[PDB]
RNA sequence: CUAAGAAAUUCACGGCGGGCUUGAUGUCCGCGUCUACCUGGUUCACUGCCGUGUAGGCAG
């Protein structure tokens, strides 16, 4: 599950940084939360007061949809679900949002 | 094995025409004791202007575009090749085959010497650079770069000053200047897991190297087997096997001031992690150990795990 | 004998998305062509007040809280000044014939549902039933949020069966109680008319004027639809109220949630306040799970022993299980 | 429309941290429903055969 | 003994839009069919109306009422921590009535700090109530901001009056009314100052018209509690509350005087505090909001 | 001081002719979405005469 995640997390790293223009556009709903996370560096023409929109984006809001959407499409034991399994499961999915987010929050500073 | 000092950094080295054959039974990846051989040259072209030492080295392979073509819809891939020129009468020559790639890496060198306070971080990471921009790499050349002029920097550090939290912020300033790189690190602890674990047959280590970077199928108690990583089976050094001759000894040598072996080399086991799995950045380095009596030369990754 | 894979049944007490007007003065004696009151948007400053951690080292959320702040849209629906009455219209029918279920499976349990709610309709009437939903829209319990604080809110609720009306009834819902469940006569006359309608031996259309007395152009509340993750801040992000063509609306089964409190023997404290009739009596307006499988207060161990099993429950118990077998809803496994 | 978890929930597992996890954060989603406008009352079916 | 998951509080007093029309010097006897303010365009696009060049007393048109009822949140979960939560809010209702908040917010209703920015240009700010129950007048009062100040704490006899009449409006067992009618005389050919949206002004059906949020901000004007520098007086009241338009952070975490330490002393520790910071914490529970994480 | 050091695959071509995809079908029930928030913004180093020069005693 965490080599997944760290996979899936360096493969969009190298994956969305191939256009070296992008910013606030038609079709960003993507871009509240990959913004600065799943998203190259923006261009560099605008007002220089808005380093505080991507430096603060850290990534509770990208990670947490990823954390988010692996934990509806995967799921754990449901017959089980007091077991210790879907526990270290869960803690799994936990600490793979929160790597997730400590390595993609600084997509702008 | 020096803990170093710096790590100095070339960040996008793209090589053209590299040697993809490494071995006699692998062909993918130029062999990591080529690159320490690399940054030993450097050494010896650097090294002795700048009273400094340069032992580490980082492999990512940020992108891998072979030269290959499979034969008539086969599941096997033979390799193309140039042609040769011709004998003295003119007639075709004996084409012996041998692959070739295309490649770029980035290279974390690490200065293990005392020269890094007698001058400054970017006239030796320049002239490193400048060095490093003139010299065939693994059997083929380096390009040069071109007027797309983001990563013509070329970055450096201090290990020896520095807090804790500092030296993560300079991690999180390498590990996003190397964000789409596989690191290259070997394994002697899951080869000897699945040693400790085939036990029960044979120790023969050959028959685990091939039966560990296979896509294996088994039957009830469809299944394929999994795992963490991405594996590769990479040569790890030479395996001599002849009494190590005098010099003046052996016909037709390189130079007769250095003594020859007669090699078989080794096989270990390697493996591709992001570089945002391990932690410490000193732990991605290929040191190389010798000894002059037993003939065993070996490309180890220590200090990792 | 079990029961079946599949059950359903339908929503019995259906009601309609309402249409929220307003007027002047001493028109709705006669209020037929006001104005209503539409959704329209207004730009807000949002500077925090969620919580924050304890103990803050940093000066940087110091910083971060008031130099970035943001700037979002919430949409309020204020009556305009010159009106006063919260006219809340919607209509409301009632099929009947509700132990007949919609989608069944198993004949034998059909048969036993059948004899048994039957058993009760005509043993016990649909008066008790029919009393409480008559207080439920004597009051404004359907407006959740409407009621407090207001000067008279005046139900006019209606029965037309051809293109006329019939008469005019004129309440409160200060001087009728809140939680009562009391019998007086002319909502005993329309509560005559629910259990007339409930029971099967006719047909009835209710339709329901709520006069909220709230002000000169206060603020009403109507429901917030969804938004997903394709739209920024600027755009409606927070808050969207619902509408109809040009108007504020409310939903419907909102509305047909909060006519349906039969329910006031769960087990904490009936003086607490009444709920709303679900199997696992829940109410996510307080989150709390009354009625736990652990007791025998659930609906399903309530239906499953008064068809199954053939052990009847209390009689309140059992005015709860029609409750819940008029709402509708998915059953069976 | 805002639900509540109200099927026949399999008794085997009633615990009530997961039941009122369901209850506290339930599940939402959008439907779509057709209804008449607000003066009229009738429906007009029309098909052909 | 833990604290609940989401904590709603409704908006006790709460406000409406603010509508505004034209009279003129000595013609103001009869303010109640006078001509509203229309949005004007002249040469971004600034569409930003001025007053006529004959009527100069902006007539500012906005009501109020109270809802009341604090001492249930509208949504919880605790049993025991409900039971907490309504034992201490009938210790305070045991302990003392509605009379300091009343005269607090007679203090906001009697200077012109509402308007935020047509207070200056006005001659004589008059206050014009009437008591409304049905749509007649039952009393009636009348103001001046001038007379009156801005910072100072003083409650005249009819600052009193008010605020006791508001306060029994306050109490849970009987409701009030009470608008507000603003003179601001702004001049003949000066600007009119509608709320801006994200120029981007605000509008009404054939009037113009400022957003409800400044008015409910506006009132509760009452933070003179925070520990830099106190001559500025009564700002802005929200936990972690302050004024935006400077840049300066009052009430710090770092100190006592947040309504979060006095909230988990208050009901969970039985650590009770003193009396001016329960204050602040029924005043930023009678203004509303979201509290709980 | 690198399984190091080296390397001309070139030449040319007609894919093309033909075709019936087809018949039938019930998506069925049901739900609590809410409490919230200042724009007068620091509005992107601004308008009207006798001098297409860093000149303007302002019902701004």
């Amino acid at each position: 599950v965490a080599q997944i995640c760290d996979e899936a997390l360096q493969y969009a790293a190298r994956l969305r940084e191939l256009e070296p223009g992008w910013s606030a556009t038609p079709g960003c709903q993507l871009h509240d939360a990959e913004q600065l996370w799943l998203d190259p560096l923006r261009a560099q023409t605008d007002e220089t007061f808005l380093q505080r929109r991507l430096r603060g984006d850290w990534p509770a809001e990208v990670g947490n949809r990823f954390a988010n959407w692996l934990n509806r499409a995967v799921s754990s034991d449901s017959q089980i679900l007091g077991s210790p399994e879907a526990a270290q499961w869960s803690q799994e999915l936990s600490k793979e949002l929160t790597m997730f987010k400590e390595i993609l929050e600084d997509e702008r500073d | 094995v020096t803990d170093p000092e710096a790590l100095l950094l070339l960040p996008r080295l793209s090589i053209q025409n590299a040697n993809a054959i490494s071995s006699p039974l692998t062909w993918g990846f130029p062999s990591p004791g080529a690159f320490t051989g690399f940054v030993h040259a450097l050494q010896r072209r650097v090294g002795i202007s700048l009273d400094i030492e340069l032992d580490g080295v980082g492999i990512v392979c940020h992108r891998f575009e072979a030269q290959i073509s499979q034969p008539a819809g086969k599941r096997t891939k033979v390799f193309n090749l140039t042609r040769n020129p011709l004998n003295r009468d003119g007639s075709t020559a004996a084409i012996v085959e041998e692959g070739r790639a295309h490649l770029e890496v980035s290279l974390l060198l690490g200065v293990h010497g005392d020269g890094l306070d007698d001058h400054p971080a970017q006239e030796i990471a320049r002239q490193v650079q400048e060095q490093a921009g003139a010299m065939r790499l693994a059997g083929g050349s380096i390009l040069p770069w071109c007027n797309e002029r983001f990563p013509a920097p070329n970055a450096e550090l201090l290990m020896l000053g520095g807090s804790d939290e500092q030296r993560r912020k300079n991690q999180r300033r390498l590990t996003r200047r190397l964000l789409p790189g596989f690191a290259l690190v070997s394994r002697e602890a899951l080869l000897q897991q699945h040693l400790e674990t085939l036990r029960t047959t044979l120790p023969e280590a050959t028959t685990l190297d091939a039966l560990l970077d296979l896509c294996r199928i088994n039957f009830e108690p469809w299944q394929v087997r999994d795992k963490p990583g991405w594996l590769v089976p990479i040569p790890a050094g030479y395996n001599a096997l002849s009494p190590l001759y005098l010099p003046g000894e052996v016909r037709n040598a390189r130079d007769r001031e250095t003594p020859l072996r007669f090699v078989e080399n080794l096989f270990g086991l390697g493996e591709w992690l992001s570089p945002h799995r391990v932690a410490a950045l000193s732990d991605l380095l290929w040191y190389h150990h010798a000894e002059p009596d037993k003939g065993l030369y070996r490309w180890s990754t220590p200090r990792f795990v | 004998l079990s029961t079946a894979s599949v059950l359903a049944f339908e929503r019995k007490l259906d009601p309609s998305d309402a249409l929220m007007s307003a007027g002047a003065w001493a028109q709705r004696d006669a209020s037929q062509e006001w104005p209503a009151v539409t959704v329209r948007e207004k730009s807000v400053r949002g500077t925090i007040s969620n919580r924050l951690k304890t103990k803050d080292r940093d000066p940087a959320k110091l910083d971060a809280s008031i130099q970035s702040p943001n700037l979002q849209t919430v949409d309020v629906a204020n009556l305009p000044s010159d009106a006063d009455t919260l006219k809340v219209r919607f209509t409301l029918r009632v099929l009947g014939g509700a132990g007949t279920p919609s989608a069944c499976n198993d004949a034998a349990y059909r048969d036993k549902l059948l004899q048994t709610v039957a058993t009760y309709v005509n043993d016990q009437g649909f008066a008790e039933l029919a009393r409480r939903y008559a207080h439920n829209l004597a009051n404004a319990r359907f407006l959740w949020r409407n009621r407090v604080g207001a000067e008279a809110v005046e139900v006019r609720i209606n029965h037309i069966r051809q293109g006329e009306v019939a008469r005019a009834w004129r309440f409160d819902a200060l001087a009728i109680g809140l939680r009562d469940f009391k019998a007086d006569a002319e909502l005993d006359a329309l509560a005559e008319l629910i259990a007339s309608g409930l029971s099967g031996s006719g047909h009835v259309l209710l339709e329901v004027v709520a006069f909220a007395r709230i002000g000169d152009g206060q603020e009403v509340f109507p429901s917030q639809e969804l938004i997903l993750d394709k739209g920024d801040k600027k755009g409606q992000k927070s808050k969207t109220l619902y509408s109809v063509r040009d108007a504020a609306a409310i939903h419907s089964q909102k509305i047909g949630n909060a006519l349906r409190t039969i329910d006031t023997w769960y087990p904490d404290e009936d003086g607490l306040g009444p709920i709303a009739v679900e199997p696992y009596g829940s109410v996510t307006s307080q989150g709390k799970a009354y009625r736990q499988p652990k007791q025998k207060l659930d609906f399903y161990t309530l239906l499953d022993n008064w068809v199954l099993r053939d052990e009847a429950p209390a009689v309140e118990q059992q005015h709860y299980v029609i409750a819940n077998l008029i709402r509708g809803g998915v059953f069976g496994e």
